[PDB]
């Protein structure tokens, strides 16, 4: 069983930025990818032209119209100086739905066929979605050559496309694999229940091309939960199946990145996969989560500490500007002046010229914060800006990465927890303590009734030597990828008989709230990768 | 009398068992000495529990930490300096442009030590310069001297709150957290005369002491 049958029921598609990347002319906003404004567009493309006659100034720009106008459909690159259409049509078929696949370049007047040989079902769901079909394809075909045609177009699609304009096509030759063929996806022609898979938008298909890597559904939803992936697709740490090509190819395909670590004819039309590789390359990047047992300096330049009175009352994660994620249950309104913000220390009662203090302007505690179930257990702190300063900046501090998504880690994943906690016999901690825990996928059975997995996250070690204790409330659950970038999984927020096996920390799911956070300080400022 | 080799400070260390506000003792605190060497000295890069810097021979100036409740940590600045390296010469008339730093500590936050750049100016006897901050260019303080005593210095703050403090102030000329500042003119041990300017001056929101140096 290659599926997931739990993911499936989330029914993921290929707008789910908790699972796929969105594209350059999308944002991500409450777990989905939705559609930039024309305005938000880099200005560097390539001038092109949609079926409606209207030019636009980037390729982005009218995959963003296509987005809200589905009829202003991509037509050629460049200016509209020609009128030309791009058609395809089906000839020698039974059926509308079937037959040979011949297309119509916009530049040239003849109708001529298309190769078989680079005929995959991911070119005949675009070929079908281009005649209007909006459920795709159905099968591939190849058939034999016209002896009296010698040449042919090869064609590649990366498989989001709306038209077989924004793929590419190559100077081909009529070779032993003959021509393409398709037939088009249709209800009548639908697979029986039994042995198919269920795209979200209803297309049913064969359970054997579900989770192979290839994009089988028009939404990508048959590779988007999958425990393994059959033949040769690649298999992400969050559960997608990408194909092999798409490793050590340049572009981060998986979430994590580990698509793109350990890596060492001529042209009928121009590459639009091409410019929306270059367009990716000019969205703003964010530089978080990179840095430059008792521990040392810059070990944790995120570590965050409030302390009320002379008492560090609970911990904190800097996550950019003036702002610090924190357990709600660690602050109360009523105790405004009282805070203080203690960063790059290690010793509270001994700080060092280093150290600096900032007082606390704002805070927001999550609206469904129950203090009884601790569910919803986030508090934002705002830091109080300099009132000469445009931009409130930390120089001696670096912000973690905050995880947009819950499947940016996976159970046993190797994460870090940090405090100013209790040591061992109740001892007074007076310096930063640093330990390493791991993730358990189930923990509903030590805590039945009171775990939820959506918002609340078990972690711990096998043994129990190393654990949070009373204090270190509000510190953080931080995991490093595989591109040794930090992430702030979690924050702490309760542990009963803290410091003994079988009973895990809990902490709350952070990633499960990105979008709350987002809102509240900017999403641009915490975001990454379009996200 | 000056020893640079046998310098009084408090060390203290936390009590290891200290248990939460079951009882008052937290630290113990005891008697030790130390000898400077040129330029800054300390002890630990993560928990220091003094802070000193040797410009010469002569003059050292830091603080060492000290509590009175056995409670609450405070930092309590002091400067030394020879006797006999102290220039009593006449001044009404004297010029020229000082460097140095300005080490201080807020009433809310009395065990971290803060750091600021101080300028320094005299021309024929009138005296002004400015304060900046480590990383960025506020004006936080104002030298201005008085007529009859170059020696003696007032000093204001300009900022409604000084960095790591949360304490409100007044700014301006007439704002009640002035105080005043003992300029002690120091030659240097290779005969430079009045090389280098001390002093400490302190309020009850916040108290420092001044580490200058003449520059021309
Ligand atoms: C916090 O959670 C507790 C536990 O569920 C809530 O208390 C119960 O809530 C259910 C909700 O249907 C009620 O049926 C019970 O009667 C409640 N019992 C008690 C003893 O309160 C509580 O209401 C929640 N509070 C907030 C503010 O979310
Ligand atoms: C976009 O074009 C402008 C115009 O000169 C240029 O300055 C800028 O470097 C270009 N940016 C990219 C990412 O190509
Ligand atoms: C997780 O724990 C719950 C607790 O009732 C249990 O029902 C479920 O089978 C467990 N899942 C596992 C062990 O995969
Ligand atoms: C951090 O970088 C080192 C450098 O070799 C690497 O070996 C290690 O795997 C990285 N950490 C993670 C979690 O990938």
């Amino acid at each position: 069983d290659f599926v997931d049958k739990k993911c499936l029921t989330e029914k993921h598609t290929h707008l789910s930025c908790n699972k796929v990347f969105c594209q350059p002319w999308q944002k991500c906003i409450d777990g989905t990818c939705l559609c930039k404004l024309p305005y938000q567009c880099p200005k560097n493309g390539t001038r092109v032209c949609s079926t409606n006659g209207k030019s636009y100034s980037t390729y982005c720009q009218q995959k963003s119209f296509e987005c809200y106008r589905p009829e202003a459909k991509f037509l050629k690159s460049g200016a509209c100086t020609g009128g030309g259409q791009f058609s395809v049509s089906l000839s020698n078929g039974k059926q509308d739905s079937e037959g040979i696949v011949a297309v119509k370049l916009a530049d040239l007047d003849t109708k001529m066929f298309v190769c078989g040989d680079s005929w995959s079902i991911t070119e005949a769901n675009v070929a079908c979605i281009d005649r209007g079909f909006q459920l795709g394809a159905l099968d591939t075909h190849r058939r034999d050559p016209d002896p009296n045609s010698a040449e042919c177009l090869h064609v590649r699609c990366r498989g989001l496309e709306t038209s077989l304009a924004e793929c590419t096509f190559t100077k081909g030759v009529h070779n032993s694999e003959g021509l393409a063929g398709v037939v088009c996806y249709t209800e009548s022609a639908a697979p029986p229940k039994k042995d198919s898979f269920q795209c979200v938008n209803g297309k049913r298909i064969p359970q054997k091309k579900a989770c192979d890597g290839v994009n089988d559904c028009v939404d990508k939803s048959d590779e988007l939960c999958c425990k393994d992936c059959r033949g040769e697709g690649f298999l992400c740490k969050s559960g997608v199946c990408i194909p092999k090509q798409y490793k050590c190819n340049g572009e981060l395909d998986c979430i994590t990145g580990e698509d793109e670590v350990g890596c060492e004819a001529e042209m009928l039309t121009a590459d639009m996969d091409a410019e929306r590789k270059f367009t990716k390359s000019f969205l703003p990047k964010l530089s978080c989560g990179v840095k430059n047992k008792p521990a040392k300096m810059g070990e944790f330049p995120w570590q965050m500490a409030i302390k009320e009175g002379d008492k560090i009352h609970c911990g904190g994660i800097y996550i950019g500007g003036c702002w610090i994620l924190t357990a709600a249950h660690c602050v109360r309104i009523s105790r405004m002046h009282r805070y203080q913000i203690w960063t790059s220390f290690t010793d509270w009662l001994r700080p060092g010229f280093q150290t600096v203090v900032h007082s606390v302007n704002r805070i927001i505690i999550h609206e469904n914060y129950n203090g009884t179930t601790y569910q919803n257990d986030i508090a934002l702190i705002e830091m109080k800006k300099r009132p000469n300063e445009k931009e409130c900046v930390l120089s001696k501090s670096i912000p973690a990465c905050v995880p947009w998504s819950p499947y940016l880690f996976q159970p046993n994943d190797k994460c870090i927890v940090s405090g100013w906690g209790r040591e061992k016999d109740n001892q007074k901690v007076y310096s930063l303590r640093w330990g390493e825990v791991h993730l358990i996928n189930n923990c509903s059975e030590f805590y039945p009734g009171r775990y939820f997995e959506k918002e609340m996250q078990c972690a711990g070690t096998d043994d129990g030597s190393i654990d949070a204790c009373k204090g270190d409330s509000g510190g953080p659950l931080v995991c490093q990828d595989v591109n040794n970038v930090t992430y702030v999984w979690g924050v702490v927020s309760w542990g009963e008989n803290c410091g003994k096996s079988e009973f895990p920390g809990v902490y709350t799911k952070v990633a499960n709230y990105f979008d709350w956070i987002s809102q509240h300080v900017g999403r641009s400022l915490i975001s990454q990768h379009n996200i | 009398s000056y020893n640079k080799d046998a310098v009084f400070t408090y060390e203290l260390i936390a009590n290891p068992d200290a248990d939460y506000s079951d009882q008052k003792l937290i630290l113990k605190k005891e008697i030790s000495y130390i000898k400077l060497n040129l330029g800054i000295n300390q002890d630990n890069k993560n928990a220091p529990s003094y802070i000193f810097n040797l410009l010469d021979d002569n003059v050292y100036y830091g603080f060492y930490r000290d509590t009175q409740d056995m409670n609450r940590i405070e930092n309590k600045y002091t400067y030394a300096f020879k006797k006999e390296a102290e220039n009593f010469d006449n001044l009404q008339k004297f010029n020229a442009t000082y460097e140095g730093q300005f080490w201080f500590s807020s009433i809310d936050t009395p065990n971290v030590p803060t750091v600021a750049r101080a300028f320094l100016t005299y021309n024929n006897g009138r005296v002004d310069g400015e304060i900046l901050a480590k990383h960025w260019n506020e004006k936080l303080f104002q030298i201005t001297g008085f007529d009859n005593n170059p020696r003696k210095v007032e000093i204001f703050p300009t900022v409604e709150y000084l960095p790591n403090s949360g304490t409100r102030l007044t700014k301006g000329a007439t704002s009640p957290h002035r105080f005043q500042m003992d300029l002690h003119f120091i030659n240097s041990t290779n005969g430079e005369k009045n090389k280098y300017l001390v002093g400490q001056g302190s309020t009850e929101q916040y108290w420092g002491v001044l580490g200058m140096e003449k520059k021309q």
